[PDB]
């Protein structure tokens, strides 16, 4: 389908918080978020859940305490906006009897023709 | 920039001492610090996380803990097995830095050497050149003196000595001196001897052959 | 069980380059990071780099960016140090190094340690060692052993009895013996009246030059 | 119709919180979350809201007292996405009118034919 | 009303199999979890197994796992253990618990105990006791009995009357008796006066061979 099309909310999201941690973290720590590639690469690294993903963590939140609920809001956020999405799909999935029935119509009528 | 002063370089303290080892930060890094032991030519072994914090497995004699800048780790009651090299860690994935490290030393009482001395190999003489090997086992402090005696003549310049680390349950050392000479001068000669004059001693012990 | 087998090490010549393997063994190596420390012989430790194993991210010292690269193979289930234009300070014994975490990911611990590989960056040619050894004279006081002479570069590996005579064991380290190889002995303490009770051999091991070498020792 | 489309969504949660489970608890809890099937059949268990659901409890958190908002959270976000997936259907199964004239005009046209 | 009745267990011969019955009573089954721990005759208790009846989770003890095997039939309302190459240590009286919570399963209570059954693993067969009276001698002081001899295994439930009498009785312990068998005895003390106004039958059972005896006792 156009799940491709889906991928652009994900990269929207993905900019925004880039965005939020540049504006807070850029002076403090450059090479993390001192531009705005370095924002999108720390909040994937960070989004990974790995190693790396505590390592980022501590020192950000060891200078600014706050930083966590930054971190967590981008992981919630996101990963709500996907659920949601991926619960929306599959109603307007289970909307498709109306289409078996249109393939039914096309049958029959393009037999008339 | 993140420096890590660590003091002092060396200490020596006998066993049941109480060790301390300072750590200076340069800025506030609250917790990061984290204690190494390293034991001679052997892995580190992480001892202290947190600055704080014990890591699973390690003695309780061994504790961390933080005045503002400043780290520190210490032993209560000093074994000798704990003869090792200590390192105090900064922590970061962008960057790592250590300290310079502290070396424990054991002091133990006055301990003489077992002397012995060994000829050279059978099939060493076929290459043309022979070695005497003078052996000190189990002695303290590190400092001794080997003097060697060919034909009751002394060597300079062609002996070399070799020091193993202090041990880890007698806490001692031992002392290997190679004897290089020429398979000429070898056979030109007869009585070899070598003599020991280590602070355990009354008098200086020589060990000797006769080829 | 969880360890850090790490290979690949031994003699380069200058500006030449050396791949050194860290095989992880009984953890989950992606979730964690490798970590490759240095000491050169006579100084404290050094951080070279690090890298998620699963993330990819690396992160590099100032003092061997560019030069060196490091690597992690998830499916290999091994990390990688690549060292390229190799100098004089680089002559050092390097160490695999993990961080496996939810803890230890959040102090940067590093928990666990591999066993340590040398890289000595030199001109001259690799030689095996020579293997002689060290004739007793006579229920204790027994010294005896073999000496390792004129082998280059480090190390010799020595053993008794392939670990089965362990206590009074006291191998030396190398010294230079200016002519330009090392040299070094083992001793070891029995007692005299088991003087044909034991077999005496001592395990020599030399892998630069895979000089495997056994030899008994006996008056 | 598509009701197994659905627990494809439950399974995802089931391994998203099972993966958060494993990274928590794995080294402390090791029967309970050393493995993903580990954390699978213990977070099925405390959904359970059993004897032994309680007994898993209670040592997570009293290692962990944190522990409980993961627990918690698995119930809920399982628990209200079912809620509302479920008043979706009914949302989009109330529009089935359309579908009865459907066949309605199957019949008069099939005679046409 | 809330109990747990167990039954099978008895004589089985070494090597061999033996099934544990509990049925449940009076609460919800499914909601609670079911236990069974173990006591030897001279120790202390021993914890077997665990299950929840609803997930059907089950748990063993290290020194039982795989030889017996805990199971819950929620329709047939009862909690089962299976017990497989039986031995020497197994011989002891085993225990059916439970812990039916929010607030027994927080601290794994265990809140109920059932009442106990033995399980002695032996290779000698079955035999059932022999009944002798034990006779008066004459308001008060009048020692009568019966003695239980020449049975195994164990036990021997003995009452008086149906439970009638009941204040007094000093039913024994069994004893070996080298020959092999168990052999107690049975006493109670009454009024000498009334040697003739109630009947004392002291009514002996032994279920491992279904000997349901019943003697009167009189001078
Ligand atoms: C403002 C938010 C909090 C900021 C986070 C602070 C950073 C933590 C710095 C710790 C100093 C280090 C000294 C060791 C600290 C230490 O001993 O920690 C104990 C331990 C930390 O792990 P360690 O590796 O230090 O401990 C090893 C041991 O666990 C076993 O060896 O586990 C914790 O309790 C983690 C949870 C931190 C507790 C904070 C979580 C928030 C709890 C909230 C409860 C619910 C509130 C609900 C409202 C009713
Ligand atoms: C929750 C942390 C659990 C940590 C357990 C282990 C660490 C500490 C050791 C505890 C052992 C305690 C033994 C004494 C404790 C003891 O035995 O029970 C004392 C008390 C009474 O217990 P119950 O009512 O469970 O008693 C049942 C009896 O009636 C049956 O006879 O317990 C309660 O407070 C129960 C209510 C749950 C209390 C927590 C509910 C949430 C309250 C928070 C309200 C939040 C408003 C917002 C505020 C931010
Ligand atoms: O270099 C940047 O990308 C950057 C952007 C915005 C801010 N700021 O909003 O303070 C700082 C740095
Ligand atoms: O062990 C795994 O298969 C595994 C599962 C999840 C993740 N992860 O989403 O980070 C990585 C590895
Ligand atoms: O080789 C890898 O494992 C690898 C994984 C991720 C990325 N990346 O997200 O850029 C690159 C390499
Ligand atoms: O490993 C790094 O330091 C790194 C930083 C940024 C990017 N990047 O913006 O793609 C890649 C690697
Ligand atoms: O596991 C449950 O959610 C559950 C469902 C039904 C009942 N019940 O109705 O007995 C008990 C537990
Ligand atoms: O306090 C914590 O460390 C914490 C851990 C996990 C979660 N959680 O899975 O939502 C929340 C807080
Ligand atoms: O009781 C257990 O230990 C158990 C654990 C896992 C599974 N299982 O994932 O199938 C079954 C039983
Ligand atoms: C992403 C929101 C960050 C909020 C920062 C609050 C600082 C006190
Ligand atoms: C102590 C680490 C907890 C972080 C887990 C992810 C939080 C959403
Ligand atoms: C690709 C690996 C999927 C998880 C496999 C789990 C095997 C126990
Ligand atoms: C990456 C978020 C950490 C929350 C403590
Ligand atoms: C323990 C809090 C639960 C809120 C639904």
């Amino acid at each position: 389908p156009g799940i491709a099309w889906i991928a652009l909310l994900l990269l929207v999201i993905f900019y925004v918080f880039a965005v939020m941690g540049t504006k807070l973290f850029a002076q403090s720590f450059p090479e993390w978020f001192g531009t705005l590639g370095a924002s999108m690469y720390t909040l994937f690294q960070v989004m990974t859940l790995e190693s790396w993903s505590m390592g980022i963590a501590r020192p950000v939140i060891e200078a600014y305490p706050w930083a966590w609920i930054y971190f967590v809001s981008f992981i919630l956020v996101s990963s709500f906006t996907v659920l949601n999405l991926f619960i929306g799909i599959i109603i307007e999935s289970m909307q498709s009897a109306h289409h078996a029935e249109d393939g039914e119509r096309t049958d029959a009528y393009r037999d008339e023709v | 920039d993140i420096q890590m002063t660590q003091s002092p370089s060396s200490l020596s303290a006998s066993v049941g001492d109480r060790v301390t080892i300072t750590c200076r930060a340069s800025q506030s890094v609250s917790s990061a610090v984290a204690w190494y032991q390293q034991k001679p030519g052997k892995a580190p072994k992480l001892l202290i996380y947190s600055a704080s914090s014990l890591y699973s497995g390690v003695p309780s004699r061994f504790s961390g803990s933080r005045s503002g800048t400043d780290f520190t780790l210490t032993i209560s009651s000093l074994q000798p097995e704990d003869f090792a090299t200590y390192y105090c860690q900064q922590g970061d994935p962008r960057l790592v830095t250590f300290g310079q490290g502290t070396k424990v030393e054991i002091k133990r009482t006055v301990a003489a050497p077992s002397v012995f001395i060994f000829p050279p190999s059978d099939s060493q003489l076929k290459s043309g050149t022979a070695s005497v090997v003078c052996l000190l086992n189990n002695f303290y402090p590190r400092e001794a003196k080997v003097q060697w005696k060919v034909d009751n003549a002394l060597q300079s310049g062609n002996s070399q000595e070799s020091v193993t680390e202090q041990d880890s349950k007698d806490s001692t050392y031992s002392l290997s001196s190679t004897l290089t000479l020429s398979k000429a001068d070898y056979e030109k000669h007869k009585v070899y001897a070598c003599e020991v004059t280590h602070q355990g001693l009354s008098s200086p012990v020589t060990k000797s052959f006769n080829r | 069980e969880v360890q850090l087998v790490e290979s690949g090490g031994g003699l380069v010549q200058p500006g030449g380059s050396l791949r050194l393997s860290c095989a992880a063994s009984g953890f989950n190596f992606s979730s964690s990071s490798i970590h490759w420390v240095r000491q050169a012989p006579g100084k404290g430790l050094e951080w070279v780099a690090s890298i998620s194993s699963s993330s990819g991210s690396t992160s590099y010292a100032d003092s061997v960016k560019g030069r060196f690269t490091i690597s992690a193979d998830t499916s290999k289930n091994t990390a990688y140090l690549q060292m390229n234009s190799l100098r004089a300070e680089d002559t050092a014994v390097y160490y695999c190094a993990r961080t496996y975490g939810w803890y230890y990911s959040w102090w940067w611990a590093f928990d666990y340690w591999g066993q340590g590989t040398l890289v000595t960056v030199s001109s001259a040619s690799t030689k095996g060692p020579s293997v002689f050894p060290l004739a007793p004279s006579s229920g204790g006081t027994a010294a005896l052993g073999c000496l390792v002479k004129d082998y280059f570069p480090e190390p010799v590996t020595v053993s008794w009895n392939s670990g089965a005579l362990t206590s009074g064991v006291h191998t030396f380290p190398a010294v230079l013996q200016s002519s330009g190889l090392y040299s070094l002995s083992s001793v070891v303490t029995v007692p005299s009246s088991s003087l044909g009770t034991q077999t005496y051999i001592c395990n020599v091991n030399h892998k630069p030059s895979n000089t495997k070498v056994d030899k008994k020792v006996e008056p």
